[PDB]
RNA sequence: UGGUUCCGCAUGGA
RNA sequence: AACAGUGGUAGGAGAGCGUUCUAAGGGCUGUGAAGCCAGACCGGAAGGACUGGUGGAGCGCUUAGAAGUGAGAAUGCCGGU
RNA sequence: GGAACGAGGUAGAUGAAGAGGUCUGGAAAGGCCCGCCAUAGGAGGUAACAGCCCUGUAGUCAAAACUUCGUUCUCUCCUGAGUGGAUCCUGAGUACGGCGGAACAAAUUCCGUCGGAAUCCGGGAGGACCAUCUCCCAAGGCUAAAUACUCCCUAGUGACCGAUAGUGAACCAGUACCGUGAGGGAAAGGUGAAAAGCACCCCGGAAGGGGAGUGAAAGAGAUCCUGAAACCGUGUGCCUACAAGUAGUCAGAGCCCGUUAACGGGUGAUGGCGUGCCUUUUGUAGAAUGAACCGGCGAGUUACGAUCUCGUGCAAGGUUAAGCAGAAGAUGCGGAGCCGCAGCGAAAGCGAGUCUGAAUAGGGCGCAUGAGUACGUGGUCGUAGACCCGAAACCAGGUGA
């Protein structure tokens, strides 16, 4: 604590005007001379890999921050689901596994 | 907080009202026309040290012309000629402070006409 | 870690931050700050509203300043992350060079400042120091305020100030296994 | 001006 | 280590010195501190330091965060001449 | 409508420990070597910077008389309801229409302005609003708490100011002055630890001096600490009465001096060169503007929003607000929120697929190739007086024949 001395490049003197003919702008300082829609937001369909998947624990994991309405299922990624709307991609990819 | 500062602004106005030590009339007092000239002396002080590099010549010069001409030459003359038979790079200044000396100058006035 | 403390693994470890370490010092000494500094206007200022401009003037001697300080407050945070990773790092650097010193229940029966005095003698601490405790011993509080160097800490009241100021730290190891709970 | 399942306040309509 | 280069306003970028303040330390002061007046010293600049007189209660230094700013110009304002 | 038991508030009481020894000084609270107290080393005085010198603080207890809160008693009071809606009730000039205002297609609010109703089968609303359905009962009246703010009054803290500051005002200040009046509105702090504030002598009419005394200091003698600069002087080294100069600058004898010892210091007869400073302009020497001089004061960053760079933490997950606990503090506890991990129409829908589109063709967008995010420093750009300074006018309330 007796020389506490900051990282370098994390703080600089503030410009200052009028303060200096050779500091720089010191004579004139610088300065011239619908209604209802429904959103399901976004569900990757990689975020699911990281894993019984409801929208219930989903929201706990971390994949779902907000919850709107329902919970659309995407297949945009490649790998027991209880919801609502499923993305056409997401459920023959969820019956291919 | 809040800064008066009284004793940062006598000790920036005392060293120039120091480098005006001799001025006349009111110029080394009054600090609003202390600083004109000291900012000006400054700037002859640099104006003059560029002629006075340049004004020595014409003192040498005109010395070597004068004890030349007691041979007849001239000092174009007389230049010519130093620095055809003779390899000396002898300075105007040199060849001019040894013009007290007769004897020494004469020695190299004789190479003048040697190869002149 | 473990010794046979005094009778007169993730917390205190390795890898300083640095960086963030001072940030959380910054933002120790602001809050501190009341901050209770008011000057006047050129509005504010009971004068003239006629043509003697006007007699309460930015130039004129009589009148305020143009700009100057108003009432403000400054208080910033840092994130929850970066809050409780650095009173590990404070603790760590007492690891290092053995200014942690641990005792068992700090015994005490009365609030005797002539004790403590002996039990600085005994620990040999001889500049400021510190004191935690879980449990508020009120024997320790109620003593060795009046000792000029010390100061005694309620465990969850620790902060990353006085681990630098105090520079060693006579622990009762009943609140070591408090502060991984918390941290 | 007029084309047109354009939408349509708990459930039907304009 | 050799080359290359260094006029400059608007304007852009970079590196620095100072002025008060509250604390982690460290240290001078009644054998005389700030302030004041001298000086023929030191640093590339802003600016520092040491002797001598005058003063009769305080100051200062590498180290970090903040600065009611560091003035020669306003047909500036108050005082003094 | 009363009476006891507690907590207060306004007066105070009590309160631990060194003349340590020695040095310098006018004077130890300093040094130097020692001792001691602490539920107390918070402050203020003391002849210099005190824990132990006092006034006090931490602690404990204190109020006759007032009041301020409560707890307890006195005291005071007083039905809850089983089934039936057989018959009555449930808030009349109102619920509502026309006309016109206002202020939150157009209700609405709310007044006048004339019309003007039924009512448990009921009644009301669910955007000028038409049919289903839910929720609830208009036109009776009262209601604490959590909040807003201080002329005040106690206790205290300031990265607040220290006499051109801070309030206008540290001082016999809203005074003195100015104005018929409403109204405007200053200037001005400091002897000394102590008043010990000059017995006496001398000149003078006295003021004011010189001695003498006091004092550590009279260079401290009443606008009295320190006392700068402009301005005014008196001495003294060197120059100056044939000389045309933004006054200086290089060269330079002579002459006088001795330094933070250094290729010294001060003057300079004479030769060379040399159109002040700032602002502004295509452009200066200008008579283009400004300053009598000295000193003081005097002009770009503050939380709120945008955007980028940098630093830092975590990283396809990051982050808490208000608030409650804790010295107006860090710190916990708070997961309500926000932001991001993916898109297109003037009006609706899947998901790596489109909006306009017979169209499986051209044009639309976006990924593929993926990092944000919470703070912090600085950069600009905003909104509010928004570089500082500076008009004429306009309105509201007042004062004057």
């Amino acid at each position: 604590l007796h020389e506490l001395k900051p990282s370098e490049g994390s703080r600089k003197t503030r410009n200052r005007v009028g303060r200096g003919i050779g500091s720089g702008n010191g004579k004139t300082a610088g300065k011239g001379h619908n209604i209802n829609r429904k959103e399901y937001a976004v569900v990757n369909l990689d975020k699911l890999n990281g894993f019984e998947v409801t929208p219930e624990l989903l929201l706990e994991t971390g994949v779902i921050s907000k919850l709107n309405a329902g919970v659309k299922i995407l297949g945009n990624g490649k790998l027991t689901v209880k919801a609502n709307k499923f993305s056409a991609s997401a459920k023959e990819a969820v019956e291919a596994a | 907080p809040r800064v008066k500062g009284g004793t940062v602004t006598r000790k920036r106005r005392k060293k120039v009202l120091k480098l005006a030590k001799g001025y006349f009339g009111s110029k080394h007092t009054l600090y609003k026309v202390a600083n004109q000239q000291v900012m000006k002396s400054g700037n002859y002080a640099f104006r003059d040290r560029r002629q006075k590099k340049r004004d020595f010549r014409k003192l040498w010069i005109t010395r070597i012309n004068a004890a030349a001409r007691m041979n007849g030459l001239s000092y174009s003359r007389l230049m010519h000629g130093l620095k055809l038979s003779g390899i000396e790079v002898n300075r105007k200044m040199l060849a001019d402070l040894a013009v007290n000396d007769l004897t020494a100058f004469n020695q190299l006035a004789d190479a003048a006409k040697a190869q002149l | 870690p473990k010794v046979a403390l005094y009778n007169q693994a993730s917390v205190f470890g390795i890898e300083p931050n640095e960086s963030v370490v001072f940030d959380a010092i910054l933002m120790q000494r602001a809050s501190l700050r009341q901050g209770t500094h008011k000057v006047k206007n050129r509005s504010e200022v009971r004068g003239g509203g006629r043509k003697p401009g006007s007699i309460r003037s930015p130039q004129w001697r009589g009148g305020g300043v143009v700009f100057g300080p108003t009432p403000r407050s400054y208080s910033y945070k840092l994130p929850k992350k970066v809050r409780r990773l650095a009173i590990k790092s404070v603790l760590s650097s007492k690891v290092i060079d053995n200014n942690i010193i641990v005792l068992e229940d700090l015994t005490l029966d009365t609030a005797k400042t002539k004790e403590m005095a002996a039990i600085l003698k005994g620990l040999s601490v001889e500049k400021k120091a510190l004191i935690v405790t879980a449990d508020a011993n009120e024997a320790v509080a109620l003593s060795a305020r009046n000792i000029p160097g010390v100061t005694v800490v309620e465990a969850n009241g620790i902060n990353v100030l006085d681990v630098v100021n105090h520079e060693k730290l006579l622990i009762t190891k009943a609140a070591v296994e408090k502060v991984e709970e918390v941290l």
